[PDB]
C-alpha cells in the first residue's frame, strides 16, 4: 500500500532544454524506485534504475536523485525524441505490487491558446433510433489540460459522457478534444437546455456553449 | 549445450547468497 | 539482438478466453525474471504478473485485480512467456505488454537479500478487447454546422461515427480532398462494447454555401461504407 505522485502532469517544453520531473511516495522507499519512457507506437523503456543508476545505452543527458520519498528525473538537453511520458515505479513493497505513478507527459511548447468551443445537438436520424449524442468540440488549444462539464437543465451530468483527445498537431502544436454526451431519447425529450462548459488555463471564465432542444 | 552440468546464475542467486550470509 | 514478439491478441467475449504470448530472442530467455503490464484505456502502467525462472520453484506473484482468473507460464526450451486469461471481463481490456525483468541486489549490508525489481525491457504490446459484441458496421451522423458551432469567421461541422465493432474505420474528407482542419479523434469502447468515433473540420463559414462537405466513412471488417453530406442546421 505504497502511492506516488507524479507533478506535473504536464510539461511544456523546447528542444534544447533542461527538464525536471518529479516524484513523491507517500512514504520512504530508499532507491527502490525506477523510470520508465513510453513514446506513442514505440515500446516503453527503462531509462533509471534504483533511483539514480543509467541503464545501459540509454543517454547521459537522463539522470535521477532522491532517496526516501523525493526523487527526480532530469533531461539535461531536450532532444524531439524525449517528447512523450515518464512514469516512476516502486518496488518497494512487501507483497509485489509495483506501483507506478499516473505518468508526466512532455509536449511541445508554444504559446497558451485557449480552446474555441461548439456544441452539436442529436441528429434527428439519431434520435429515431432511441439514441441521443450530444457533442461538444474543443478546436485548437494548448496547454492540453481543458475540463468539460456537462449541464441538462442545470442539473450537472456525470457518468454519461466520453472525452478523446489528439495527439499534439505537427502543425501549430496544439490539442482538439470531443466530449460526447450520451443519452437515451427519452431523457433527452422531457429536457431542454443542454450545456457544455469548458475551463482552460487560456480561459479567464469558463465558456459556456448551449441550445434549446426544439430550437 | 556441452557440458551436461553446465547451469545459470543470475541476480537472483546473489541477492540469496547475500541473504544466507546476512543471517 | 534482443526482441520480445507478441502475438495478436485480439477479440474476446466477457467470460471467455485468450493466451497472449511472447516469444524472446537475443538473451538467455531460462536464467530470466519475466512480467506482465497492461495499460488500460484512460489508465496508466499496471503491473499483471511476474514469473521466476523454472529452477527457482517457478515463483509466481499476480496483481490482485487478475488473481485467480489469470495464469502465467513459460516454456524454456521455446523462449516463450505465456499469459493464459480466463473468465475475461470488460475491465481487462488493455494492451498487454511481456516484460524481461532483473533485480538490483542491494549491497547495504542490512538490507543483504532484498532487491530492486524492475521491468527491463519491454515488447511492444498485444491489444485484448473483451466484448459482448459481434462484427457490425457503423451509423453515420451528421454533426450539423449552425450559429453555436461558428466563431465568427469559421464553422465547424462533423461525422459522429458510432456504434461498430471492430476497430479501424477510416474517415476522409470530399473523398480526400479536404484535409487541412480535420481533426479525427481516437474511437472510445462505449459500455455497450461497440466503438465510437468523431470526425471534424473547420472551414470558413463563407464556405457552408459554396461548398458541399461529406464525410467517406469505411469500414471494412463489416463492408460498410458511408458517404454522408452534412449540411448546415439553424
Amino acid at each position: 500500500d505504497i502511492r506516488l505522485t507524479q507533478s506535473p502532469s504536464s510539461l511544456s517544453a523546447s528542444v534544447g532544454d533542461r527538464i525536471t520531473i518529479t516524484c513523491r511516495a507517500s512514504q520512504s522507499i530508499k532507491d527502490y524506485l525506477n523510470w520508465y519512457k513510453h513514446r506513442p507506437g514505440e515500446a516503453p523503456k527503462l531509462l533509471i534504475y534504483s533511483a539514480s543508476k543509467l541503464r545501459s545505452g540509454v543517454s547521459s543527458r537522463f539522470s535521477g536523485s532522491g532517496y526516501g520519498s523525493a526523487f527526480t528525473l532530469t533531461i539535461s538537453s531536450l532532444q524531439p525524441e524525449d517528447f512523450a511520458t515518464y512514469y516512476c515505479q516502486e518496488s518497494y513493497s512487501s507483497v509485489p505490487m509495483y506501483i507506478f505513478g499516473q505518468g508526466t507527459k512532455v509536449d511541445l511548447k508554444r504559446t497558451v491558446a485557449a480552446p474555441s468551443v461548439f456544441i452539436f445537438p442529436p441528429s434527428d436520424e439519431q434520435l429515431k433510433s432511441g439514441t441521443a449524442s450530444v457533442v461538444c468540440l474543443l478546436n485548437n488549444f494548448y496547454p492540453r489540460e481543458a475540463k468539460v462539464q456537462w449541464k441538462v437543465d442545470n442539473a450537472l451530468q456525470s457518468g454519461n459522457s466520453q472525452e478523446s483527445v489528439t495527439e499534439q498537431d505537427s502543425k501549430d502544436s496544439t490539442y482538439s478534444l470531443s466530449s460526447t454526451l450520451t443519452l437515451s431519447k427519452a431523457d433527452y425529450e422531457k429536457h431542454k437546455v443542454y450545456a457544455c462548459e469548458v475551463t482552460h488555463q487560456g480561459l479567464s471564465s469558463p465558456v459556456t456553449k448551449s441550445f434549446n432542444r426544439g430550437e | 549445450e556441452l557440458d551436461k552440468w553446465a547451469s545459470l546464475w543470475n541476480w537472483f542467486d546473489i541477492t540469496n547468497w547475500l541473504w544466507y550470509i546476512r543471517k | 539482438q534482443v526482441q520480445l514478439v507478441q502475438s495478436g491478441g485480439g477479440l474476446v467475449k466477457p467470460g471467455g478466453s485468450l493466451t497472449p504470448s511472447c516469444v524472446t530472442s537475443g538473451f538467455t530467455f531460462s536464467n530470466t525474471w519475466m512480467s506482465w503490464v497492461r495499460q488500460t484505456p484512460g489508465k496508466g502502467l499496471e503491473w499483471v504478473a511476474r514469473i521466476s525462472r523454472v529452477g527457482d520453484g517457478p515463483i509466481i506473484d499476480y496483481a490482485a485485480p487478475v488473481k485467480g482468473r489469470f495464469i502465467i507460464s513459460r516454456d524454456d526450451s521455446r523462449n516463450t512467456l505465456f499469459l493464459h486469461m480466463n473468465n475475461l471481463k470488460t475491465e481487462d481490456t488493455a494492451v498487454y505488454y511481456c516484460t524481461a525483468d532483473e533485480g538490483a541486489p542491494i549491497l547495504r549490508f542490512f538490507e543483504w537479500g532484498y532487491y530492486n525489481y524492475y521491468m527491463d525491457v519491454w515488447g511492444k504490446g498485444t491489444t485484448v478487447i473483451v466484448s459482448s459484441a459481434s462484427t457490425k458496421g457503423p451509423s453515420v451522423f451528421p454533426l450539423a454546422p449552425s450559429s453555436k458551432s461558428t466563431s465568427g469567421g469559421t464553422a465547424a461541422l462533423g461525422c459522429l461515427v458510432k456504434d461498430y465493432f471492430p476497430e479501424p474505420v477510416t474517415v476522409s474528407w470530399n473523398s480526400g480532398a479536404l484535409t487541412s482542419g480535420v481533426h479525427t479523434f481516437p474511437a472510445v469502447l462505449q459500455s455497450s462494447g461497440l466503438y465510437s468515433l468523431s470526425s471534424v473540420v473547420t472551414v470558413p463559414s463563407s464556405s457552408l454555401g459554396t461548398q458541399t462537405y461529406i464525410c467517406n466513412v469505411n469500414h471494412k471488417p463489416s463492408n460498410t461504407k458511408v458517404d454522408k453530406r452534412v449540411e448546415p442546421k439553424s
